[PDB]
RNA sequence: GAGAGUUUGAUCCUGGCUCAGGACGAACGCUGGCGGCGUGCCUAAUACAUGCAAGUCGAACGAACGGAUGUUAGUGGCGGACGGGUGAGUAACACGUGGGCAACCUGCCUGUAAGUUGGGGAUAACUCCGGGAAACCGGGGCUAAUACCGAAUGAUAAAGUGUGGCGCAUGCCACGCUUUUGAAAGAUGGUUUCGGCUAUCGCUUACAGAUGGGCCCGCGGUGCAUUAGCUAGUUGGUAGGGUAAUGGCCUACCAAGGCAACGAUGCAUAGCCGACCUGAGAGGGUGAUCGGCCACACUGGGACUGAGACACGGCCCAGACUCCUACGGGAGGCAGCAGUAGGGAAUCUUCCGCAAUGGACGAAAGUCUGACGGAGCAACGCCGCGUGUAUGAAGAAGGUUUUCGGAUCGUAAAGUACUGUUGUUAGAGAAGAACAAGGAUAAGAGUAACUGCUUGUCCCUUGACGGUAUCUAACCAGAAAGCCACGGCUAACUACGUGCCAGCAGCCGCGGUAAUACGUAGGUGGCAAGCGUUGUCCGGAUUUAUUGGGCGUAAAGCGCGCGCAGGCGGUCUUUUAAGUCUGAUGUGAAAGCCCCCGGCUUAACCGGGGAGGGUCAUUGGAAACUGGAA
């Protein structure tokens, strides 16, 4: 850039990207653990639902996801 | 409640799955030379059970979008 | 006609022709494509200069110049007034106006705008023919 | 934000002002939500016209004034009024 | 609702061509005094020399500077998505108007209800090392938070549910039980006793609202058929995932639909509207300036960040183009304001200030703002004012002309009297300014009370324009008029010179030795700080005729039929309400046209108020006519 503040927001945005990407990937590995375990119809899936819902609502509170998305994902998972 | 749009017309085809197409046929005034013109306009009606048939008089009403084209719904079958 | 006829086809007016087609066309070297723009006057470069025999009833010699305008169109322009400064490769400014005596001329040269030096010795209508006040 | 402010109108070296409801974002003389009064600083008593019931309403909805619009309201007795309606 | 000229020997019709009006973002020619209001790259969305256009917070944080205030380069927060530009693309839910979302979001603003509990780990800055001219890059070590990450307690978030009241199928609203999740932070300030308490600015959860957006829909607005077929996730369905949210949005499987002569598809063109110009009106053309919406920021694509972007002055990558280099390697996008080149018939100052209005940040002081206020230039336009006023003759000098007597320029001049709008000189010198902050205090809600908060009244305060407008005096007619035409159309005629030559001309047409038509002089007419020409738009043009034309001979009846589609359809009864007609409600923004008031020395201009405008929509009525039905 060429303005004093643009470079600042590039820094800030790369930082936030790293953070929120990590958090999303963790959320989605959780959700995939759940859906694979639920496809296999195992014992662990009822705790994995909870892990996924924890990470969904935590992501909501962190801002990286919207609450209707979190709600919908809890609904669809609960439907398994 | 606020109220939705309702129309009446005639059925032209049945090939589609759980739906029909309702053709509305109104006279209206040509903008410049004043004559009445047969204006026609077909819509896709949401037929929950493949009830109606070709040659059927029918009433429809609008709703949320249901396909690429549909925005309406079957309300009554006024006259076979 | 019937009203149904008039609805099946509405009316269609006449296609107007301009007195001055070449003033109503611009050019851009980039696209190399003419661009319709209404213009009052254009400047050009005199290809040729000469005299004409006009129509019946008349017989006097009429001064013209074949010009290449800014937009590339080649045009015959009457040189009104007594005497002129112009010759080959002379730059000229051009307004519209039809010489009724002369077949192939449709435009005039504005006298006094550019290398078209004003008329000599004129005292009346000086704003035409482009003489200053003395 | 939603703000109550002045819309500049009139001509050069002779301003006039409409008292307007608008977003912070919109332009100075751009669009508005509702205009509810007028203002003129030229005259020995500055000439204000305000509806005051819609104005109380926009304040209850949270449309805040500017500085000069606030003090026009206060010299019209509307900010006391609005405080009086905030008392309950 | 005005017409005139032009075809003929003449006439009537037909038919074209031109003209008399109005308007321009105008240009050009001649000329040129001023004031007010406005407008000013329409062309090359061509390229950019330079400068300034987005910063702010020290009451978030740590370091450094400093003789406690203050300053900073950094981390962090908010804003950068507004404001500003242009109209490239775009023939479509892009725009207008009117609805729908039971299918959707929304930081900052307001209010209501709860809560800011305890801990952890790093990371810049910094210091070193190496690189590199230097910036700036890496690697190691140290460090703070309103930066980050955990937990407990809390969901009107999910899941299991049951009751009440309901809608428009999908469904909605309210209530309650069970289970599972989801939060935070401090800073300043006072007081107290030291524990505490506590105002404000912040933070977190939920609810409402307002504001801002999103999706869908009816209808409406462009030419071409010397463009008739188009489509293949294309159309529907069952499952699934995805978005803030519905949906082929996407995926898999099934069927083979769907659109289209009511003009699909394709080509070229164009931002759309309010509105502007014209017109008796219907309509015609335009989409400058002003406002709204849309789209796009060298071209293309893509995401991150964030409430909000797929971002004018952000990122990445590809492409074009350019600049600096120490030649190792770096940087950039004026359609931001000025400005430069180029193009073009053509369009502004590389100006002042944030005093005002408005926005960003901040507790605020304040800072930032080429938004905006203003000033500059251009007779580009609209309005206004002048460039003297009076008096003054059978009538000067001079010019033109002379029927040589006169006639005219002409009361014009001269001469006399007078004035100072303007000019100049010297003096005075408003509005616009509100405030904010701060200092006082009077009342409140809330406090253990203080601090603080809200409100009332005073004080104080800061002007770029600008010593600009405005006003007073003094002096001077003194320094301030030009352009076009004069055969008809159409206002206004003579003389000379020329001799179908030179030249004129919007149409008809002038000029070949006696030219009101050419050139010049005088005089006249029309206008006047402008006049004229050119270019474009409407009208006149009933010359695309819905209003409002026609086809024997003038242009115009397919050479004639058979006939799909469409258009149109005998008489009567019942039925409806598709069209029609009608009452109510809602809206059609402001500005602009129109009417009524007011203010600028009037005017232009500006303000206030009203009215109008829709083949607008919903709801409720009539059945005469068209249409549907028996
Ligand atoms: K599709
Ligand atoms: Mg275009
Ligand atoms: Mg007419
Ligand atoms: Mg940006
Ligand atoms: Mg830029
Ligand atoms: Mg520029
Ligand atoms: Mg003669
Ligand atoms: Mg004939
Ligand atoms: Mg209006």
């Amino acid at each position: 850039p060429n303005i004093k503040s643009a470079i600042k927001r590039v820094k800030t945005a790369e930082t936030r990207n790293s953070r929120n990407a990590s958090q999303r990937s963790a959320m989605r590995t959780a959700i995939k653990k759940f859906d694979e375990a639920a496809a296999n119809n195992a014992d662990n899936a009822k705790d994995l639902y909870v892990e996924a819902s924890k990470k969904l609502d935590s992501a909501v509170s962190k801002g990286l996801i919207h609450k209707n998305n979190a709600a919908r994902n809890k609904s669809r998972l609960a439907a398994k | 409640r606020n109220q939705r749009k309702v129309y009446t017309g005639r059925v032209v085809s049945d090939k589609m799955d759980k739906t029909i197409t309702v053709v509305v046929e109104t006279y209206k005034k040509h903008g410049l030379y004043g004559k009445r013109v047969k204006y026609s306009k077909k819509f896709k009606a949401h037929d929950e059970n493949n009830i109606a048939k070709t040659g059927d008089v029918v009433r429809i009403s609008e709703t949320r979008p249901l396909s690429a084209t549909k925005h309406f719904r079957l309300l009554e079958v006024v006259e076979e | 006609p019937t009203i149904n006829q008039l609805v099946r086809k509405p009316r269609q007016s006449k296609i107007k022709k301009s007195t001055s087609p070449a003033l109503n066309k611009g050019l851009n070297s980039f696209k190399r494509e003419l661009t319709d723009v209404n213009s009052p006057q254009k400047r050009g470069v005199c290809t040729r200069v000469g005299t004409m025999t006009p129509k019946k009833p008349n017989s006097a010699l009429r001064k013209y110049a074949r010009v290449r305008l800014s937009n590339g169109i080649e045009v015959t322009a009457y040189i009104p007034g007594i005497g002129h400064n112009l010759q080959e490769h002379s730059v000229v400014l051009i307004r519209g106006g039809r010489v009724k005596d002369l077949p192939g001329v449709r435009y005039h040269i504005v006298r006094g705008a550019l290398d078209t030096a004003g008329v000599e010795n004129r005292g009346q209508s000086r704003s035409k023919y482009g003489t200053k006040k003395p | 934000a939603v703000k109550i402010r002045l819309k500049r109108i009139g001509s050069k070296k002779k301003p006039f002002y409409r008292i307007v409801v608008a977003d912070s974002r919109f332009p100075r003389d751009g669009r508005s939500i509702e205009t509810i009064g007028t203002y003129n600083p030229l005259l020995d008593p500055v000439e204000v016209k305000i509806d005051e019931e819609a104005t109380l309403k926009w304040m209850h909805n949270g449309a805040k004034p500017s500085d000069t619009v606030r003090n026009l309201l206060s010299r019209e007795g509307i900010m006391e009024k609005f405080h009086n309606q905030k008392l309950g």
